[PDB]
């Protein structure tokens, strides 16, 4: 029997508020564990000691609440800069069990994207392939749609997107969609268009170019 | 105070091997509980091994055997000599100084794929254009594609521009190679005016190329 | 029914080594007489090793010792781990499922030279010309030269044209590097009209280049 | 003592005929071996079983004749598509002895070559070397002669040829001769000529170009 700790993940809030995260303990543990802050693409940093005695070098926003089981952390008066996951552990015992991690989102309001379409560089068309990039800059609701169209034909299954972590300054997202074609197939059509749908747009925005027009 | 740095990650196939050196930048690795923490990408953490100030091992469950930890106090180095990697550990490795809890633990990567490409970039500049221009600002960037060895970096002007510079997560194609594109916005009055050169560095290989992005012809 | 495929060939020097994997695409390598057949180029065949359904070795005469065969039934893979190659085996290797006779045996190569160049092509397009033109047809091609790693391929239009496409045997120069030229004839009314791009792929390296051939300026 | 099997190789015939190939056995063997078809640049395929019981998946043109020793295969009513070697083996015994292989040619009649000369590409002259290719397309008698001439001087010892396997469709050969010069030496002469001699030509054909004339 090992302990299996659990967490109600995927939080979403606004700044200056109260939020509270609990950590189950599916066995009788005592009162010695720890919380960590894992910013994305970085190393963890422990906040709560082996109970609630918050380790030094931290602000006054965290309040670890300890018990026999069902431990619980609480953030009051949020600040835009805590974009990361929070884990549980369990000191003392050698092989320790870890949590499941809770990402926490940060609500904003309404901010449409700047859109921009980039045709393939002349160097790449030598190589024999065409990447067509479309960029969506800064934007709260990430539930954006990127529809590629080639000569007004909606393109399915030759694109890839990725999205950035919520920005620590202005709490926005940015998205890059890449359409990949062969040189041969690229040279068979004229208008390349990228149509972005988003809540901050009253009707969708299309940025487009015409292959071969300086 | 203490600024643990680690080195030794790369790429290898099963039955391979690899020594990792948790270089104790900072003091007294002779008398501290040290450990290795592992996480696969998109996953939670996992614990690997631990050394006592006095010498003991206690390896983890699945990596029981086939995996060796040691220290060197006079060099202030922790040594992790592994071998016969089931390639199922392809993970991001951390070494942390357990001080009654943990904390103080650097970072370091590894991948154990059953192949090798190790090639490097295919860089193109994505020019600033009126289709990207809107009012006061316009965006330009660099597309770095088709590379296997995951850790790759693109900076703007040798690290100068930090405003608007946003590198998007790399994408894994069906071909098996990664690709990404990093873009930055800059006032539309400044399309070609100043320097905007993306510095592409591929650390598993030794690729270093600077590409200038200029408005479309 | 059964479509044995093999992988693992390349280039190495003496005292080297190499694992070959006769990947049993097809069924039941747990209970079949399997063997390795070898031939040097320009020569007749030769027999190497054999595994029994029950485990026995019986290696050949000259490769007695220094050479190891095994199977893996759960993976359906035959494993041939060799080492200390006298470089005198530079040969084309086959693995065949002995079924009371033989048959059912894929293919796979190897070279054990005492050097390494591993470079790749030097491609030029040989343009269609009136000196090559005669009446209804004219010939054009691609010259791919100066490479060591023998297996190299040139296709026409990603494998489209199969009419008139003829790749000539590679030639070994005094420099020690190979060279070849592949040519195809096409109606003289169609000199530049359609696409004729030779796709050069070098498998020991990772070279892939497409070159277009057009009539002389 | 191992068996050393022998074969009278280098056959030549026409289509629809009878041909017969024997296999010596320089020891007393019983009557269990096998024949293989080795097309060039491929994997073998066994035709005759451990005697004459031809293995399935083969046409009705092969007739293995077995004995104590001196085994013999016979093809009747040939078909243009058997361009390869035929080996002997010897099942039963572990380390088995193989044959020597018999290539078989396919007579045709008379078909001259299309000739074509290619000057060196401008890319290569940058590198500092000049390959001058001369192609001979389709042709029965392979006993063709390629004489390079540079400014009417017969060139000896800077060329290489290779020839294709007899074509499975039209039973012809094709030949490529490459003349290799330095950029410096290339730029010292004007006319590059390739003179082909062949039985289907009443007098030799020369294809030639003049260095530096678009």
């Amino acid at each position: 029997d090992i302990q299996l700790t659990q967490s109600p993940s995927f939080l979403s809030a606004s700044v200056g508020d109260r939020v509270t995260i609990t950590c189950r303990a599916s066995q009788g543990i005592s009162s010695y564990l720890a919380w960590y802050q894992q910013k994305p693409g970085k190393a963890p940093k422990l906040l709560i000691y082996a109970a609630s005695t918050l380790q030094s070098g931290v602000p006054s926003r965290f309040s670890g609440s300890g018990s026999g089981t069902e431990f619980t952390l609480t953030i009051s008066s949020l600040q835009p800069e805590d974009f990361a996951t929070y884990y549980c552990q369990q000191l003392n015992s050698y092989p320790p069990a870890f949590g499941g991690g809770t990402k926490v989102e940060i609500k904003r309001t309404v901010a449409a994207p700047s859109v921009f379409i980039f045709p393939p560089s002349d160097e790449q068309l030598k190589s024999g392939t065409a990447s067509v990039v479309c960029l969506l800059n800064n934007f709260y609701p990430r539930e954006a749609k990127v529809q590629w169209k080639v000569d007004n034909a909606l393109q399915s299954g030759n694109s890839q997107e990725s999205v950035t972590e919520q920005d620590s300054k202005d709490s926005t997202y940015s998205l890059s969609s890449t359409l990949t074609l062969s040189k041969a197939d690229y040279e068979k059509h004229k208008v390349y268009a990228c149509e972005v749908t988003h809540q901050g747009l009253s009707s969708p925005v299309t940025k487009s170019f015409n292959r071969g027009e300086c | 105070e203490v600024q643990l740095v680690e080195s030794g990650g790369g790429l290898i196939q099963p039955g391979g091997s690899l020594r990792l050196s948790c270089a104790a930048s900072g003091f007294t690795v002779s008398s501290n509980y040290m450990s290795w923490v592992r996480q696969a990408p998109g996953k939670g953490l996992e614990w690997v091994s631990v050394i006592y100030p006095g010498g003991s091992t206690f390896y983890a469950d699945s990596v029981k055997g086939r995996f060796t930890i040691s220290r060197d106090n006079s060099k202030n180095t922790l040594y992790l000599q592994m071998n016969s990697l089931r390639a199922e550990d392809t993970a991001v490795y951390y070494c942390a100084r357990e001080t009654l809890a943990f904390d103080y633990w650097g970072q370091g990567t590894l991948v154990t794929v059953s192949s090798a490409s190790t090639k490097g970039p295919s860089v193109f500049p994505l020019a600033p254009s009126s289709k990207s221009t809107s009012g006061g600002t316009a965006a330009l960037g660099c597309l770095v594609k088709d590379y296997f060895p995951e850790p790759v970096t693109v900076s703007w002007n040798s690290g100068a521009l930090t405003s608007g510079v946003h590198t998007f997560p790399a994408v894994l194609q069906s071909s098996g190679l990664y690709s990404l594109s990093s873009v930055v916005t800059v006032p539309s009055s400044s399309l070609g005016t100043q320097t905007y050169i993306c510095n592409v560095n591929h650390k598993p290989s030794n690729t270093k190329v600077d590409k200038k992005v200029e408005p479309k012809s």
